[PDB]
């Protein structure tokens, strides 16, 4: 993806994160597990959410065909009748599949952003107390325990401190 | 010890494409395109369509004899009309601007018929042997039940001069017609006078019909024609009627009582026991899918016609393997 | 010591929607739509509009007496009609293939009118008692100043042979009609001739009219009707006329000295005393803006009709609470 | 945004830079003051100018109604001639809307990415020479007086001198 | 030592526009928009096209006497008139329904003529005297070769009745017409009868024609008119004339062999000696773009038309300088 | 470019890179030269040929205009018959036009984002064993040979080793 991290540095997602689109997993001497990011993932709920109602909604007005009949001797206006109501149908037809490819890739590429967004969030704090191992992961040089886990999640892991 | 970042898979299987790529695996993805119809016709909000069966409109209108189930027909939601119905003009001829009547009828939903000329009041003429094996009722011969097809009386067909006022409130509809034989012989047989004509008038219409002579195949038994007029005479106006012979007179004509949101939807479908907020020839829709793919004339409360076989939005991300 | 990278801030409000968020407030942005008008008819790069107030393009044309203000009008750039002009055929009847020459009207900028047939010049008819109750003028009754109703002399309506060479440039736009009575004794009463027709014909034309006898409602006190007919004569045709009774003929024809871009405009307003390069049914438009939603039917140097009620571009940036 | 910078991990914007969309603010013994970037800010300006001017010569060639009458017995062609107009109505109505929404979406990422961009190249002339504190700010380690301070703005800085 | 991270560049010029910027260099473009044709009419897939060069469809079809070349012609893959063809109507008048039959055409690739009614079988009438200056042929007068204009037999015109029946499988084109003379003196000249009338029967067609004096400007030499009709007549069915005078009646009627895609094309140029699977009014193409500039009306397996002058994607990057 | 490093910090292209859209340089006392990198190339020719197809075969279904013929009483709907198709062929042109400026600019972006993908991708591997000189190159702390530098290029390149 443009972003580089879904599929990219970050080779895979996680079966186990179950309560969010994106989020931390953590290992230390107290075990480990995984904790949905909740803000970056309501923001994207909101905005796929929105998205999604933007596209249903331009939609909304659009083309209704309606029945017109014509005899024997009004072939000429019965065929224009043909061609005007197919080539609207052709047009909205053309707008919807393209809508829906074009707002698909830009979809995907939001997620994308997002993780990258989320995995910078965490290496700008972290700074020079971890390695950056360059799969999504920092590797701590003092120890964390939950409590340290927990702030770098908070937005408020001290670097001073360590 | 480690912090990793990272985002949600799943077991989902669900795709979705994009510009650079096809059948994209995604963890979360909407459908917006409804694909099914239950396959029948339905009443819409309740009030059911006039499923005409084997009847065409002008069948219905003419009063067809064999079309008396609509001979009352209450109000409708829309209309049905086989492709090619069997009992259409039963006598051979034409409907004049049959289309534009078809149009009109799109912004109806009842009529009420009323009876304008009484077939006892035509007292100078023959008005009881206006039949013909073409139109048959219970194995014997009949006609149009809506307008009289008037002969001579006692060899006499004196002119006629009738006048009816549009008393009513609602808009009325009024049919009549005129008989094109097939020679001399058969004008003079019918109606004594060789020359004759019809001459119709109200508040804008100024009509003067002459009938006219050809030999022609025999269709349905028949190488005499009808051809049927109409007009919509506005509340306070008079139609009048002056003729020599030849004259399919009104007895009935129809009443405007309700007119709104209508459609003649052309369907071989019967009627299903049913009902729905969307309807098309080949079935009703239930769904609240912004589009879908089964038929572009729909009436009613609808989802957007596109011609896709599939339309399905991601929502979540790219699902892992 | 440091520095920071940062962007700018400041006081603006005007928002922006995208895909995924509505109402982002951004430190600048552009309206591209038009949503102003000034509400009045005006002239069109200083030309001035056909006004027709209350007369319709009928009226004009064939000179209903209540029309005498647009007698002779100059060019024009564009046509105003009301939606339903109260002075439009002052003798009941109809116009025939009226929408086809307002069609060729849109066309066209000015009209100069011409006499072909001068009224004294009928000498072997009564060309002077051609009026009625219907079409009054100061009191007293008149007729459409423009062709001229003839009728029988001494009793006896001798046929009428009368042809017009387009010896003159411009194309010409020749008006005339045919009077039908109520019965037969008005006919031989007026034109005494009981048969009668109008034949008419050009280098293309080759038209032949009946009178046409039928019992009518009466409108603006009258059950007999005109109708009237039209033709374009091209540059050196000529036109052929020969009548029996029922003929009205033309006295003027207008030359068409001026084509190029035009419309007739639906509007109940009046002149603004004003000038645009962009005019509405509505008002006048005078914007840069590349779109409006004001109505569809411009004439001029116009932006781009949509149906938004807003539509605005972020320039800037996501502004900054 | 997609590019994290505004509203991201640069908290807000400068009511006091007043001369350029994007630029720095600097801070040492002699004082402080915000400097607009004036290459990224006029990139900026091409870009908005030529996307407005883009998106209204678009819409340039775009249909026109026109007044046409029927008389009573030509409801069809009416009706036809009615569904005609105002589905061309629809339809530019929606490309105008639609084109309104993502390039507006568009422009938006645009100014996110011109200062993502800004921040890297400062960040890669600066390299260890100052602390990434994590919210658009380098702190020097060396003193940094306002010849330095300009060096980092031209493009100049001196790495190997500090 | 370093290692470095870097992308392509090349010797291309090739340019793209982007909405916020244009004339970009890239190092690969695709273009899709096809700009050249051949400027020839072309065989659409090997089967030639009906060029009427100098004759229209009516000459043809009509048999003007100029339009031998069109006297038998084989399957066409689209037909080629020019704007306006000098040999039309030689005697002038008109062609009742003549666009609506055209249209019937645009799904017709193959005519078979037949003979209905033989000129020999006229023994009652003259029928080798229905000829004028205005349809010249070698020096000598002529007419439209397809229908025989009859006339009084030693000074008789008794009523003529013929009848027939489309025995044949696929349905036919029956062309005939009515001639409007002058005067009252020219009438009797030609028929003897002064008032006649022309009545054409089928299944469906219920027709009374009658001619129409009229004084009219010459057109080709002429006053007088001709009005040609037209039918298609089903198989199983017959077509039933009776006339007084001005008949003209068929002796060649078209058999439709092949019913397909087909078109009428109008355009100035003649044969190419040239073969093409998409052809236009201005040239032929020959391209696997997916887009065309050249004309909107085309025939075949196309390109889609656009009005683009330029249409090339970025398949590479950014070039540098 | 959106990604900053087409023309962004990457200065310039490579004329002496034939054989890809992307890839390495090195220097080192065994020599120089230039290697595409095969995997991120390949994805961009799939990427881009997607695209064109993609946009091919949406505008397969598109309106066509049809010869239709009226008489001289019949200006009204022939009128109506030239509005209709040429309000179609507008609706198409304006189609084709915007579809091409809008992907012709993201084509653009999605190789400068492959370009800072590629360039992230070795920043992760090396880490802190080589200087990162704010161009596109990393300058080594030891010295790499054509093995180590076809480790960098293999996604091997084993950073405890040095
Ligand atoms: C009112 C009337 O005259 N009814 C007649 C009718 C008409 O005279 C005729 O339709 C006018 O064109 O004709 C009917 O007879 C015609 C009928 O005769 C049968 O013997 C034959 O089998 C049929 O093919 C047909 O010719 C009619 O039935 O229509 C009698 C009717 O009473
Ligand atoms: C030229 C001419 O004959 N003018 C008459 C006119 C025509 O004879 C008539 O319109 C043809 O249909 O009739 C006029 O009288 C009719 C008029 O008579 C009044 O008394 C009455 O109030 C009206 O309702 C109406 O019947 C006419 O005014 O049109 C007289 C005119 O001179
Ligand atoms: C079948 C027949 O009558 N042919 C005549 C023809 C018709 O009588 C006439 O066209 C009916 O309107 O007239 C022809 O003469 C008319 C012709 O006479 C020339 O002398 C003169 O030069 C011409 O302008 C024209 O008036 C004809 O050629 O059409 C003779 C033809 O035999
Ligand atoms: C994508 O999946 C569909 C349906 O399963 C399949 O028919 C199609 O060929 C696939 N398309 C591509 C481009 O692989
Ligand atoms: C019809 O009758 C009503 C009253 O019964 C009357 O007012 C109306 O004018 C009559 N019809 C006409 C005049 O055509
Ligand atoms: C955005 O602002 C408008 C106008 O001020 C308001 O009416 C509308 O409800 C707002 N929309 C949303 C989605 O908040
Ligand atoms: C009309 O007159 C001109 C010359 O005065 C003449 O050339 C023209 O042919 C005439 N009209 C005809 C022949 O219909
Ligand atoms: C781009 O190039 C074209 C053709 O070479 C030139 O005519 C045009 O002016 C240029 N456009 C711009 C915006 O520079
Ligand atoms: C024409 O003839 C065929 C048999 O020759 C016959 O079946 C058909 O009915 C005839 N035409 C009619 C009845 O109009
Ligand atoms: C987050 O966690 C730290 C350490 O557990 C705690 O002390 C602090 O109060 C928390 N801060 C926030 C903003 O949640
Ligand atoms: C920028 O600033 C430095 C230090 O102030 C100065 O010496 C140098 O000449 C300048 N260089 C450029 C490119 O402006
Ligand atoms: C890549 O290169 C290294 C060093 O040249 C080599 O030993 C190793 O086998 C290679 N690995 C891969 C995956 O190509």
């Amino acid at each position: 993806g443009l972003f580089g991290a879904i599929a990219g540095f970050i080779e895979g997602g996680w079966q186990g994160m179950v309560d969010g689109w994106y989020g931390y997993h953590h290992s230390n001497e107290q075990g480990s597990g995984y904790a949905a990011d909740k803000e970056s993932t309501q923001k994207a709920i909101d905005g796929v959410t929105n998205k999604v109602n933007s596209i249903i909604d331009k939609m909304n007005t659009q083309f209704e065909a309606v029945g017109r009949e014509f005899n024997n001797l009004e072939r000429r206006i019965e065929n224009l009748n043909k061609k005007m109501e197919d080539g609207f149908l052709d047009v909205w037809t053309y707008n919807a599949e393209l809508l829906v490819l074009m707002e698909n890739e830009r979809t995907l590429d939001f997620h994308d952003s997002n993780v990258k967004n989320l995995y910078d969030k965490v290496r700008l704090q972290l700074r020079d107390n971890a390695k950056e191992l360059g799969n999504g992961c920092f590797e701590f040089y003092h120890k964390c325990d939950n409590e340290c886990m927990e702030s770098v999640r908070n937005g408020t892991y001290d670097y001073p401190q360590y | 010890d480690q912090i990793c970042i990272g985002y949600h898979a799943n077991n989902s299987t669900e795709q979705v494409d994009t510009i650079m790529e096809k059948n994209v695996t995604v963890t979360h993805a909407q459908d917006i395109l409804e694909k099914t119809h239950n396959g029948k016709l339905c009443d819409l909000d309740g009030v059911k369509p006039l499923i005409l069966r084997d009847c065409s409109v002008a069948g219905w209108l003419l009063g067809n004899p064999m079309c008396d189930e609509f001979i009352n027909v209450p109000e409708w939601s829309y209309i049905v009309e086989k492709a090619n119905p069997v009992n259409d003009l039963c006598y051979p001829g034409d409907f004049n601007d049959y289309e534009e009547l078809k149009h009109l009828l799109s912004r109806i939903n009842h009529f009420e018929k009323i009876q304008i000329i009484p077939k006892s009041s035509w007292s100078s003429h023959e008005a009881s042997l206006g039949v013909s094996s073409a139109c048959p009722y219970q194995g014997k011969s009949s006609f149009f039940r809506n307008v009289v097809w008037l002969i001579k009386k006692n060899s006499t067909y004196p002119t006629i001069k009738r006048s009816y006022n549009n008393t009513n409130q609602e808009d009325l509809l009024v049919l009549w017609g005129i008989h094109h034989p097939n020679d001399a012989a058969e004008q003079t047989k019918l109606y004594q006078n060789p020359t004759t004509y019809i001459s119709v008038g109200t508040s804008t219409l100024n009509q003067r019909l002459v009938p006219r002579i050809a030999t022609r195949s025999k269709v349905n038994g028949q190488s005499g024609r009808m051809e049927f007029f109409w007009t919509i005479l506005k509340p306070n106006d008079a139609i009048n009627f002056e003729s020599n012979g030849n004259f399919i007179a009104p007895e009935y004509a129809y009443k405007i009582v309700k007119k709104g949101d209508s459609t003649i939807m052309k369907s071989e479908l019967e009627y299903g026991n049913c009902n729905t907020k969307c309807q098309t020839p080949m079935g009703a829709i239930n769904s609240s899918m912004p589009f879908h793919n089964i038929h572009p004339l729909t009436i009613g409360e609808c989802p957007k016609y596109v011609k896709s076989n599939r339309l399905v939005l991601a929502t979540g991300l790219r699902n892992s393997p």
